């Protein structure tokens, strides 16, 4: 309609598909990694900084793992929304790679209306929201939360379902028996490792000191036929959190014996 | 001539748009990297303590 | 000391809810940035051809 004297509608012209072709979305993705590795740490330091004195940890805990899935949904949305606006421009570019040449003729018909090139505004203002699915859950910051819950009874103790992903809490974590010494050093490891195909714990220094010396070496442990190699193993940051925090509760029942001691003398 | 008057009212109007809408953008720049020194801040206030 | 921890360890997960919070506002902040200008850009290119 004559509203405007411009077309509704115009053609894409290379001058400005040059223009067009510099159009860039900013760098979210470094920001966002940062900001995870910085969310990371300062739980790995407040996981730290904890004390088998505070009570009433259950509800920090959860508060952090709220905060925890809601920038992770942020992040994934942000990523889904930024994915969608690839997609959106592509279709943008496809469409006006079919666009007619720029003349008096076109110019009127487009004036007096005529639906045939369509402009990004209209795609863009009721764009489909992506809904992403498949909640990201497999990252290693996932599983370094709930493991402070259910520690406080028994920290050298692991169910053997404990690794079932059945759970929305990133584990089924209960009361079980496991051991807190390696078997081939038989002292308290401080750097454990362990491998999803062995499902086994040991000692770093020991497991290289029975993995040397054999190109192909079976774990040590029973009911694993297969071989497991080096870069089999992975390096699961839960298993040393159990010990140190299990180190950082000695450490403080031997300080309450202490003053104890101090009180009664 | 009767058309291209408007054309230059329009082309006018354009430029004044354009320029108003950088000015906008350079605005919605500058509240970003706001945000982003504002989160350098925080960073470093969580790094102090 | 324990006192002092103990206040302590009650401000940083306060500074800690006010960065998520102002975390937010990063994706308010870039999606109104990169909303509120294709459009202009859309209309730089109209003014171009």
């Amino acid at each position: 309609l004559n509203d405007n004297p411009i077309p509704k509608s115009v053609p894409l012209h290379p001058k400005s598909g040059k223009y067009f072709h510099n159009l860039h979305a900013r760098d979210l993705s470094n920001i966002y990694q940062q900001c995870y590795k910085q969310i990371d740490e300062t739980i790995n330091q407040l996981v730290d900084s904890t004390s088998p004195s505070t009570i009433g940890i259950e509800e920090q805990v959860a508060d952090i793992t709220s905060t925890y899935k809601l920038l992770s949904t942020y992040e994934s949305e942000s990523n889904s929304f930024d994915e969608h606006i690839k997609d959106l421009k592509k279709n943008f570019k496809q469409s006006s790679d079919a666009c007619p040449q720029i003349d008096l003729s076109t110019w009127d018909k487009y004036r007096t209306g005529e639906l045939t090139a369509p402009k990004l505004s209209e795609l863009y203002l009721n764009m489909p929201t992506p809904e992403p699915a498949t909640m990201v859950n497999n990252t290693d910051t996932l599983k370094i939360l709930k493991v402070l819950p259910y520690i406080w009874n028994d920290p050298t103790c692991v169910i053997p379902d404990l690794q079932n992903p059945a759970d929305e809490d990133d584990l089924q974590i209960e009361g079980g028996k496991i051991e807190l010494t390696c078997p081939i050093t038989c002292k308290p490891y401080e750097a454990p490792l362990i491998s999803r195909k062995c499902n086994h714990v040991f000692d770093r220094d020991g497991i290289q000191n029975y993995l040397q010396g054999y190109t192909t070496r079976d774990c040590p442990q029973a009911a694993c036929s297969q071989v497991v190699s080096m870069r089999d193993f992975v390096r699961d940051p839960i298993m040393e959190l159990r010990c140190k925090i299990a180190k950082m509760k000695e450490s403080q029942e031997q300080d309450k014996r202490s003053s104890q001691a101090i009180d009664v003398l | 001539l009767k058309d291209k008057k408007p054309f230059a009212n329009t082309k006018k109007t354009l430029e004044n748009q354009v320029e108003e809408l950088t000015e906008k953008c350079s605005l919605k720049t500058d509240e970003f990297l706001k945000a982003k020194e504002k989160i350098n801040e925080i960073f470093e206030k969580l790094n102090t303590i | 000391i324990d006192d002092q921890i103990q206040q302590l360890l009650l401000k940083q997960r306060h500074l800690l809810s006010k960065m998520a919070s102002s975390m937010k506002s990063l994706k308010n902040c870039q999606k109104e940035l990169i909303s509120t200008q294709i459009l202009q850009f859309e209309a730089q290119n109209m003014d171009v051809s």
